[PDB]
């Protein structure tokens, strides 16, 4: 595998969105991972509809601005046949009726794979090989929120009770040595203004930190 | 009412 | 008009660039506004070459790592018949001898159309309508160097005396307010390391701040 | 020239 991995620099990674006060970072999890998958197959990038997501996938157990699973929104967009482009079905941050049209829809999905649970080098690979990987983490400690720069590294982290999703886009190493002070790139949805101008370097080989290889999963498109 |  | 505007949601801008230590930004906001165009018209993203502009553009009026104009290099690309890819002729930020391949060229224009002159509201309706923009701005200060969120606004900024190339890909506004906080939204050449995510945010409707209305256009494909 |  390579010693590090960007897709941001393979043009697989829209901008960093903001969910503002609305629990939907499950939907721009999903998004964040549909998006890679599709201009893979495409060589078109375009950005999905997070609203789409929040307004029409309680049927398949997400909650909107509640809370949902990047799973529950790849079974979604299988079972609807298709997903929103954001331009279409714009993100306002609150539980709205949904308003998809078959019309302008710009992706689709087949259902999902789960990369194994709890492994690290599965994550790794899959990062490699697939794209843009979506994963759950442990973003309930103040370090995370008021992080900037740096790899994150809180020892109050747990890898089992998840509270938020994100996106790995690569991973790499700080210094010289490929194999010390690991990290996983992480694309976040509250904005440019936080942390990394949106992104996050988590601790990557450290036994699984804030449990960023526990629940991974990719659309199949 | 996982992730948020 | 749209109240926002980002082509990179739409698939029309390839990552962040790096100049490195040659002047040549010019090159590639010309490059950049050159990709929009040849995949609003073919579906197609394909990095365009910087360094063929640099070495090959001379006689038109530009002097490679020394500096240069983005009509200029229109004009090359029209007169040449055509222009390289970023992967044919690459990148090494010095002035080299011209290598164009005429059966490596992936883009062709007719000539360039220009905004009017310091009018933004000109510039608004380009962006909104055509796709990216190439525009000159006076990015000579510290604060711009140093840049990393929010919108810039520089009281020593010159709306007359330009120094830099960059690429309008959107506009837009923060807070609720589709008018206050108004902005452009700009790719810089120096790398996605610097400001945001290789971004910066100018301030929009502000007195053509930093000249960004003073000397932009686009090729005709 | 100009633009750098
Ligand atoms: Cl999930
Ligand atoms: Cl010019």
């Amino acid at each position: 595998l390579p010693k590090s991995v960007d897709w941001r620099k393979k043009g697989y990674v829209t901008p960093v969105k903001n969910q503002k006060q609305c629990g939907s970072a499950w939907a721009f999890s999903a998004t964040g991972a549909l998006e890679g998958q599709m201009f893979r197959k495409t060589g078109k990038l375009v950005s999905l509809s997070e609203q789409n997501l929040v307004d029409c996938s309680r049927p398949q157990g997400n909650q909107g601005c509640n809370g949902g699973f990047m799973a529950r929104a790849f079974q979604y967009v299988k079972e609807n046949g298709g997903l929103d482009s954001e331009e279409s079905y714009p993100y306002v941050a609150v539980d709205e009726i949904c308003k998809y049209r078959p019309e302008n829809s710009v992706a689709q999905d087949t259902g999902f794979t789960v990369v194994a649970p709890g492994k690290e080098k599965a994550l790794m690979k899959a990062v490699a090989t697939v794209g843009p990987i979506s994963v759950a983490m442990d973003a309930g400690h103040s370090s995370f929120q008021f992080y900037k720069s740096g790899i994150y590294f809180e020892p109050d982290c747990s890898s089992k009770n998840l509270d938020h999703g994100v996106l790995v886009v690569g991973y790499g190493f700080e210094g010289a040595n490929s194999q010390n002070s690991k990290y996983w790139l992480v694309k976040n949805s509250w904005g440019p203004e936080w942390g990394s101008n949106g992104y996050v370097k988590i601790a990557k080989d450290k036994n699984n930190h804030c449990g960023i290889a526990t629940a991974a999963s990719y659309p199949n498109v | 009412v996982a992730c948020k």
